[PDB]
């Protein structure tokens, strides 16, 4: 079943690509008040 | 036939869970 | 709510007996009689249990299906 | 801003959506369904496993003559063992579902989904602006599922050993567990056992002296604690109370998910047997005897092959 | 507004519903008394009392009719095996019937008492709001008990007026309704004797009834009337329940262990019959 | 001298003590 | 009627007493 | 009255410090002399098996029970 | 036997220890580990969740 | 009518008797002291000395006590033989006959432990109440702990009474509990009955609301009368995580109290269910099922199987009464299958 | 006929209670089927 | 066991099912006793 | 079987339509 | 007969349900 193992890897890779450009995305975070 | 009746009272009680998350009465 | 209720001869019959609630006597009245009976109500509890139990034997007393018969 | 990535982001992100999502919730969810509908499909239809890989299929799917209390997801064929069964290894959908496979999948996405799922609970948490340890009191059970799913399977070599996905499957484990390591004579077990009677307690305790407590004070509760039992002046303030709330039963859910694990490396609890002996040596037997009985019996019957 | 758990607490300062609650729930019993009976003969199969008593068909209503005297049905068949006497008033469908009756009957007053609530007989003479004499009202009701557990101690057990209720032999072979002839001395308090019984009912009448007779004629003591709080009804329901449970306990152990009150003829042989083998030993010393 | 909390901890107390100094020779008997 | 079991109760049943009433004296006289 | 004064009392520490040592005394010569035995019925480790008995002990009875320990026992 | 336990055990609380510490140093450098403000809650800057 | 509500009066003796009893001490004696600290203080000792000296060889034919060489974990209280059925085992009852050793010896000490400790629970409560009456408290911690008596008398009491005797009570012991479980599991088939579930279900539940509230209470707190703990904030947080958060710290608080009682109870009825061997068993269906078809096999039917293992290996040495022995080819075995 | 009756009172529960009513129905039903099936 | 389609295991007879659940009754009404009898003393602090 | 279906039905009849009646004459 | 059975059972759970959820809306 090579076609499913493509669909499943690919979907697996969005998914972890997405999960680690949305903490890249992030700012650091900081005390305004200080 | 049982496994129906099982089947019923598991989809059920999902449908309690599913309505007690989203469909909340605003209290007071 | 001052209006007294339905007047019927069985009411007033029976009426004398609840006329006087809350009267109470003055003192301990007879509490040492209920000190009393309750300790010796104990004892009674106490000698059927343990002639139910078999912990006390008696000589009249067979404590068995097997009196059945007797008498 | 409208770029396709910033309206994503500002979707995901966002605490306007009625279950807060987070990064985390992008592996959480989908893992969590996946395993959630594995596990129904399994449930309700799935043909027998042979568990034990010698050719005895074992029934465990709703639809094939068994109960709810009955019914359960059979774990991997122990002729894998350790090796990864993902559907495209399998020879055939047939001979994957022969071997059990679904369990594989289920438990390796419940794991992940867990593991997401304690990362969001800090991830909100920082957002509200809350302290952001909530996470840590959710270690003890997913440290537990992990000992029971993953970890006492890698000691064994097997991952038919895995706890089934059932009630009845779960009876069994725990009686065959029994049956090989003494859980019941070893000290972690027993401070999970008190963890968990001191958090019924606890909660107990606390739910009554709070509620009796409100009414229209708190100085009244303390006193009522302090005059029933001895014990005089403790845990004056809420936060003091509050903590050991939380920090006894997570300990001891911690030492008993440890215990676990201790013994996936064939490390058993205690072993008194013969430790009475009269003189001129003769044997005396103890409750531990017994108790050793019972797991002979256990052990005897569990053993279905020569 | 009330929860859903304290919707019947409405009642507690309205003695009128409160007699036709009561009333009610003594209809809902008499009639479940009824409808039981009536099912539970038209399932019953009086074929053969002799491998099939009525404790193997789950005969639970019918052994407790039984066991005061009444053993003929209006079908002709009978208990005993034979087709008997006539049945007579007195018959299991007599009963059902009996009990039914009452049951409507006490509806119809349960919804007389509801309609009409306010009674100048609840109302105190000195002040218009509604007043309870739980003291007295204790009194009266205790002498109604007494004097009925007198008579049925003197009359229906004892043979002198009624049937009498039933024995047996100690092993179970033979046994049916006689009258049961009191006994006073020690051999009287055995479980396993019906002399007791009747003898308990007619000293357990005649004390009642003086009891019913002084808390008539005596009030309580001003301690013991606020430390008791007897002003209030929840006190009574609490010692009532607490009697109850009691009751319950002492009833529950009487049947599991077996005594002259539940014979093994109409209720089944007990454990602890098999397990210190008792009826083995019989039949070993009978064939010896 | 004789309050009730004095009663208390030496109705605990004594057999204790008493019970410890047991189980040490006991602990101490050959088998 | 002399049966050892029961001089045996009422033994025990003397000695119940006897606690009950050295309790209430010791109340009584600790009291006041 | 406050634990700190009786703590720091003389008197106290005396009469502790000599009768707490006798009663662990006491303890321990009531487990070495063998009154314990005795008092509370345990067999010492060379008399569990009578010759007449080398099984375990069974009692069979309910009201005729003394002489019956007897006979086990010992 | 004993390696085995011993290590996985300390590495399990160590990494409880990198969850706890981890949070603990987020949260003090944003600024609310001491606690809330009582005065500008984030919470109370969103709308009811409804 | 006849006097003012019992202000002053007479200053009888009882009066007197109360003031003394009730002053503000270290230790609140209380009415219900004269019940609780006698009794309870005998369930303790009456225990050490039963774990310390007296032996089990001639009840249960095992050696457990410290004298005897048995751990903490081993040593127990052992229930009187199953020849002495339901006897109270009075010192100075028929069986004993006013003879302290040979009453240690029959196994009394159990039924005194047990008995009195009933007495001291019943007293400990009294005392909750007092307590609570005193300080102008509702009693819900009476309620609260009404379930723990009901677990206590279902096991130790009720259970007892059901069976043959005293035998098959719990044994006061660390060692003899498991055993005691095991002997659940082997014969009554405990883990399948619904109220054991209905008992374990609330347990782990009452654990989890424990650390969840201490958790929430302890994360949420305001920085520094009023609450410490921001209750928007923890509504919010847990409504949008798990789906469900409490918006009311009465009915929270109240929560915490039912779940244990409730789970306590419903155990406790199992348990009299179990006491008259009113077992939930077996399924028939599976079971015939099984019969007529050798290959089916389920979990279940693996779970009888190793039941009856227990309690063909255990009733040799579990119920020397019954004089068992088993030739060598009876034992059930898992390859004779 | 009497007066109207002084102490009517209504009972009432809010979606919260119902829920928690439905839930408990339910959940001892597929609890306990299992066995009154058997 | 042709006439009931007897299933072949022992069922309890009207002693054993009258014992528990009266006794079952029993131990509920113990509780119910505590509850009420908890209300009857508290009154004045349960009022409000 | 038919004892078991009617005891179940009956139960998830009568009580939930009992609490849905009262929610409703509520609201 | 169980198809006629499953489908009764939808016919009266399903719309009726449906039915009450939205009249809980309502009020
Ligand atoms: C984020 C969601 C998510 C995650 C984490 C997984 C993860 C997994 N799935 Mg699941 N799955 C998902 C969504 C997800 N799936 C969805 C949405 C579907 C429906 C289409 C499925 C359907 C599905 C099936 C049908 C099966 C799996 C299987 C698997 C496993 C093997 C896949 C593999 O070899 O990947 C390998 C991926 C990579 C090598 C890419 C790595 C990317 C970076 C570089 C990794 C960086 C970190 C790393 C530690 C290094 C794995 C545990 C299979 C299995 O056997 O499970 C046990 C299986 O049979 N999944
Ligand atoms: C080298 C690693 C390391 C270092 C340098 C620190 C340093 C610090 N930690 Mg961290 N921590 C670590 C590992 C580490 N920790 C790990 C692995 C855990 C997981 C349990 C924690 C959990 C933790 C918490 C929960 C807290 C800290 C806190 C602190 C600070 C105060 C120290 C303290 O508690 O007083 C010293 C305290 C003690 C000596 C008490 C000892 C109690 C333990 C239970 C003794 C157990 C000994 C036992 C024999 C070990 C058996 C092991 C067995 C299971 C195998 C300090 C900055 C506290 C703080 O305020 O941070 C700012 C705080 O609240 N830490
Ligand atoms: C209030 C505290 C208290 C309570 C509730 C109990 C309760 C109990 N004890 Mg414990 N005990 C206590 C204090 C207490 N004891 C103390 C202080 C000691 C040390 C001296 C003991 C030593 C002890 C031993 C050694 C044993 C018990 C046993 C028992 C049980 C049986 C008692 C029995 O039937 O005797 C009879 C009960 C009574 C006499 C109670 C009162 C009954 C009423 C008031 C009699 C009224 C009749 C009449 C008016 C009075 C006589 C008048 C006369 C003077 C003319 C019972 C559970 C036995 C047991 O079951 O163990 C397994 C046992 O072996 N107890
Ligand atoms: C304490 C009272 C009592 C006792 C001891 C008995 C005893 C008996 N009855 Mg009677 N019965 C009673 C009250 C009682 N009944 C009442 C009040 C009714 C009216 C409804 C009936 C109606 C009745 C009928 C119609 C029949 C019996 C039958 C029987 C016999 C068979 C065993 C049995 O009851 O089923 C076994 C009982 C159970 C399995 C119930 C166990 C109790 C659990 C705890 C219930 C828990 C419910 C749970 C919380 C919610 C359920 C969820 C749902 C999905 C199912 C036995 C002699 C049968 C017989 O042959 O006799 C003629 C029979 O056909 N009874
Ligand atoms: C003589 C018996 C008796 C009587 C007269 C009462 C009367 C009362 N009780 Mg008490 N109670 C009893 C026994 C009794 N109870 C027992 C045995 C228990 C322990 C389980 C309780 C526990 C209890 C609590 C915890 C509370 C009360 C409350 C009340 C009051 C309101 C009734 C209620 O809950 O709303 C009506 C209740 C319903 C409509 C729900 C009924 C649904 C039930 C649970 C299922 C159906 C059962 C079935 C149809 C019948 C079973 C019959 C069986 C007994 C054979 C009322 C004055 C309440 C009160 O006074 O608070 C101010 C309250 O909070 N009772
Ligand atoms: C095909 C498929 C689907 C397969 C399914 C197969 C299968 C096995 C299904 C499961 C079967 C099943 C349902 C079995 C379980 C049945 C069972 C045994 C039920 C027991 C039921 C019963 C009546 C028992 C009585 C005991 C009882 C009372 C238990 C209650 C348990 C319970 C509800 C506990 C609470 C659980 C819980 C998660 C609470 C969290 C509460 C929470 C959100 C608090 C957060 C919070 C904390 C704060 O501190 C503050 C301040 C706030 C504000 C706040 O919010
Ligand atoms: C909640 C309640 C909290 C309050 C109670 C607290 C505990 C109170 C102290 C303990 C009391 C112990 C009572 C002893 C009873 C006894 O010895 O029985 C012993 C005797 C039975 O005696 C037995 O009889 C059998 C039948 O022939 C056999 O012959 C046995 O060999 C013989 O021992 O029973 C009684 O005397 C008591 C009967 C009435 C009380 C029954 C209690 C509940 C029964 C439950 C039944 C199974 C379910
Ligand atoms: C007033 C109490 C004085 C202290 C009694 C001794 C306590 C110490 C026990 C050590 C073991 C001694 C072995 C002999 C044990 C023994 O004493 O047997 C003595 C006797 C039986 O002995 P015999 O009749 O065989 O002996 C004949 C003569 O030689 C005299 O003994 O039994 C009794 O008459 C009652 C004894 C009760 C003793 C227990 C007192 C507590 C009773 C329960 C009270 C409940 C009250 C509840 C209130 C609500
Ligand atoms: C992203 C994560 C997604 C999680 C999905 C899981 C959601 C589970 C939601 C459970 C809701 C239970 C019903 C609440 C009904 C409801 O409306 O409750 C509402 C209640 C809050 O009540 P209030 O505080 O508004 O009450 C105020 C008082 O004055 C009363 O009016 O919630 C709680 O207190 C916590 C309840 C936790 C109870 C957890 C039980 C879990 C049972 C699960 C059964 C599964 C069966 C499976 C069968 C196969
Ligand atoms: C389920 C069950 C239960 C319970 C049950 C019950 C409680 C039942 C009841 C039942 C009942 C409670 C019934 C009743 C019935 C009744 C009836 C059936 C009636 C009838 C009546 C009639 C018929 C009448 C008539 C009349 C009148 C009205 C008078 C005039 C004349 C005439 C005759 C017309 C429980 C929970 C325990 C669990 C187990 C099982
Ligand atoms: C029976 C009897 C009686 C009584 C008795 C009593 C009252 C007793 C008491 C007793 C007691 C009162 C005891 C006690 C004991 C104690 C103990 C035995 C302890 C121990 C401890 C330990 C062992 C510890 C340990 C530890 C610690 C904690 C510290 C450090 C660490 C360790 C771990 C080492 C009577 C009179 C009825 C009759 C006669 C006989
Ligand atoms: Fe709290």
């Amino acid at each position: 079943m090579l076609t499913l193992k493509i669909f499943v890897y690919t979907v697996v890779t969005f998914f972890v690509c997405l999960f680690i450009f949305g903490f890249l995305s992030n700012d650091p975070a900081r005390n305004p008040g200080k | 036939m049982e496994a129906l009746v099982y089947t019923f009272l598991l989809v059920g009680t999902l449908g309690i869970i599913f309505f007690s998350i989203f469909f909340r009465d605003p209290p007071r | 709510f001052q209006e007294p209720g339905l007047v019927t001869p069985l009411g007033t019959l029976l009426r004398p007996l609840n006329s006087e609630a809350g009267k109470v006597l003055p003192g301990w009245g007879t509490t040492v009689l209920m000190a009393v009976f309750i300790l010796l109500f104990a004892a009674f509890l106490l000698i059927i249990l343990e002639i139910y139990n078999s912990s006390l034997i008696l000589d009249d007393v067979s404590m068995s299906w097997e009196t059945l018969a007797k008498v | 801003n409208s770029s396709l990535w910033a309206r994503f982001c500002e979707w995901i992100t966002s605490t306007e959506n009625r279950l807060y999502i987070g990064w985390f919730g992008v592996i959480m969810i989908p893992c969590l369904l996946t395993a959630t509908s594995v596990f129904i499909i399994a449930f309700i239809a799935a043909p027998p496993v042979d568990i034990d890989g010698i050719r005895e299929p074992v029934s465990g799917s709703l639809l094939y003559g068994n109960n709810i209390i009955t019914g359960a997801v059979i774990p991997t064929s122990n002729a894998i063992g350790l090796h990864f069964y993902p559907i495209w290894e399998a020879a055939s959908l047939d001979e994957w579902l022969y071997n059990g496979g679904p369990y594989q999948l289920i438990v390796c996405h419940f794991l992940l989904g867990v593991y997401c799922y304690m990362g969001r609970e800090w991830e909100l948490s920082f957002r509200l602006g809350m302290r952001p340890w909530i996470a840590v009191a959710y270690s003890a059970p997913v440290a537990a599922a992990s000992a029971v799913f993953l970890v006492y399977p890698i000691g064994q070599g097997s991952f038919s050993d895995g706890m089934p996905l059932g009630i009845s499957g779960t009876f069994n484990f725990m009686i065959v567990f029994q049956a090989e390591h003494n859980i019941l004579m070893h000290p972690f077990h027993m401070l999970g056992v008190a963890g968990v009677f001191g958090g019924s307690l606890f909660s107990a305790m606390h739910g009554s002296l709070v509620t009796s407590s409100l009414i229209r004070n708190i100085v009244a509760a303390h006193g009522y604690f302090g005059r029933l039992i001895f014990q005089y002046a403790s845990f004056n303030n809420s936060r003091s109370l509050h903590f050991f709330l939380a920090a006894w039963p997570v300990i001891g859910i911690w030492f008993t998910a440890l215990g676990l694990s201790t013994m996936a490396f064939n490390l058993n609890g205690f072993n008194f047997n013969q430790s009475v002996v009269d003189s001129q040596g003769r044997v005396l037997n103890t409750w531990a005897d017994i108790i050793n009985r019972a797991n002979l019996g256990m052990e005897v019957m569990h053993e279905r092959n020569a | 507004g009330l929860p859903w758990y304290r919707v019947h607490t409405v009642v507690i300062n309205d003695p009128g519903r409160l007699i036709s609650v009561h009333l009610m729930h003594t209809a809902l019993v008499s009639g479940w008394a009824g409808s039981m009976a009536l099912f539970e003969i038209s399932v019953f199969d009086p074929s053969d009392p002799v491998l099939n008593p009525m404790w193997r068909q789950g005969m639970f209503v019918l052994p407790f009719m039984t066991r005061l005297g009444i053993t003929q049905s209006w079908g002709g068949w009978t208990i005993s095996g034979e087709t008997a006497t006539n049945p007579g008033i007195w018959s299991y469908e007599g009963v059902a019937a009996a009990h039914i009756i009452l049951s409507g009957a006490l509806f119809l007053a349960s919804v007389w008492h509801w309609t009409y609530w306010d009674l100048e007989l609840f109302r105190d003479p000195r002040t218009g709001k509604t007043a309870l004499d739980l003291p007295k009202i204790f009194g009266i009701h205790l002498f109604l008990s007494g004097l009925l557990c007198f008579g049925f101690g003197a009359f229906h057990v004892t043979g002198v007026f009624g049937p009498g209720i039933w024995v047996s032999d100690p092993y179970g072979l033979t046994g049916r309704v006689q009258p049961v002839a009191p006994s006073w001395g020690a051999d009287g308090f055995d479980p396993y004797n019906p002399g007791g019984i009747a003898s308990h009912h007619i000293a357990a009448g005649i004390l009642g009834v003086l009891a019913g007779l002084f808390h008539l004629c005596v009030r309580p003591s001003i301690r013991l009337y606020f430390g008791l709080s007897m002003g209030s009804i929840e006190t009574v329901l609490s010692s009532s329940i607490a009697a109850v449970f009691w009751a319950a306990f002492v009833v529950a152990g009487t049947m599991w262990y077996g005594s002259a009150a539940t014979p093994i003829e109409l209720f089944g042989p007990t454990r602890y019959q098999w397990d210190q083998g008792f009826f083995q030993q019989e039949i070993q010393k009978r064939v010896q | 001298i004789f309050t009730v909390r004095w009663l208390a901890i030496h109705g605990i107390a004594v057999p204790t003590i008493f019970f410890l100094g047991a189980i040490t020779a006991m602990q101490f008997i050959q088998r | 009627a002399v049966t050892p079991s029961l001089k045996n109760f009422l033994g025990s049943l003397i000695a119940g007493a006897t606690v009950l009433g050295g309790i209430a004296l010791a109340i009584t006289a600790v009291s006041k | 009255r406050p634990f700190s004064d009786i703590l720091t009392s003389i008197r106290y520490w005396v009469i502790h410090s000599i009768t707490v040592p006798a009663l662990f005394i006491a303890g321990w010569l009531f487990v070495s002399t063998g009154l314990a035995y005795d008092v509370f019925g345990t067999p010492r480790p060379n008399e569990y098996f009578t010759e007449d008995r080398q099984e375990a002990p069974l009692i069979t009875d309910r009201f005729n029970a003394l002489e019956q320990v007897k006979k086990l026992s010992g | 036997s004993w390696l085995a336990c011993s290590h996985f055990c300390l590495g399990f609380f160590f990494f409880i220890g990198h969850l706890w510490h981890a949070g603990r140093a987020r949260a003090a450098a944003a600024g609310f580990e001491k606690g809330i403000d009582r005065f500008d809650e984030p919470v109370l800057s969103m709308r009811p969740l409804d | 009518t006849i006097a003012i509500g019992t202000y002053q009066e007479k200053r009888t003796w009882f009066d007197d008797a109360d003031d003394w009893l009730r002053q503000d001490r270290f230790v609140f004696v209380g009415w219900s002291g004269l019940l609780l600290f006698p009794c309870a203080y005998f369930a303790l000792g009456g225990w050490l000395t039963g774990t310390t000296f007296v032996t089990s060889w001639y009840t249960h034919g095992l050696a457990t006590s410290y004298l005897e060489g048995c751990n903490f974990l081993t040593a127990a209280v052992s229930t009187p033989a199953n020849s002495m059925a339901h006897s109270l085992l009075f010192v100075w009852g028929p069986e004993a006959q006013g003879d302290f050793t040979r009453w240690c010896q029959l196994g009394g000490l159990w039924a005194f432990v047990a008995l009195h400790g009933a007495f001291g629970l019943i007293g400990f409560m009294l005392r909750q109440f007092e307590i609570a009456r005193s300080v102008n408290l509702r009693p819900y911690n009476a309620i609260a702990f009404s379930a723990p008596i009901a677990v206590f008398v279902s096991v130790f009491l009720i259970y007892p009474l059901g069976q043959s005797g005293w035998f098959f009570a719990p044994s006061f012991g660390v060692a003899a509990i498991f055993r005691f479980i095991l002997f659940f599991q082997g014969f009554h088939n405990w883990t399948l009955n619904p109220f054991h579930m209905m008992g374990v279900a609330g347990v782990l539940g009452a654990a989890l609301l424990c650390a969840i509230h201490g958790a929430t209470v302890e994360n949420t707190l305001f920085e520094d009368a009023e609450e410490t703990y921001s209750m928007v904030t923890a509504n919010r947080f847990w409504s949008q995580i798990f789906g469900v958060a409490f918006s009311n710290k009465r009915w929270l608080h109240f929560f915490m109290l039912l779940v244990p009682v409730t789970g306590l109870w419903m155990s406790a009825i199992g348990v009299v269910g179990l006491a008259l061997n009113l077992r939930a068993y077996d399924f028939v269906s599976q079971e015939i099922r099984a019969a007529e078809d050798p290959e089916f096999e389920t979990f279940y039917t693996k779970n009888i199987l190793l039941n009856e293992g227990i309690r063909a290996w255990m009733a040799a040495q579990d119920q020397p009464h019954e004089r068992l022995v088993f030739p060598e080819e009876v034992l059930p075995r898992g390859n004779a299958l | 006929m009497a007066r109207p009756n002084p102490n009517k009172q209504v009972v009432e529960l809010n979606r919260t209670s119902l829920y928690w009513g439905l839930l408990l129905i339910f959940v001892l039903a597929v609890l306990f089927s299992s066995y009154i099936f058997n | 066991r042709s006439t009931l389609q007897s299933d072949g295991v022992f069922r309890s007879s009207p002693r054993g099912w009258f014992t528990f659940g009266h006794v079952c009754f029993a131990l509920l009404f113990f509780f119910g006793h505590i509850w009420h009898g908890a209300r009857t003393i508290f009154r004045d602090v349960f009022a409000g | 079987n038919i004892y078991g279906l009617t005891a179940t039905a009956l139960f998830i009849i009568i009580p939930t339509s009992f609490l849905l009646i009262l929610y409703v004459k509520t609201a």
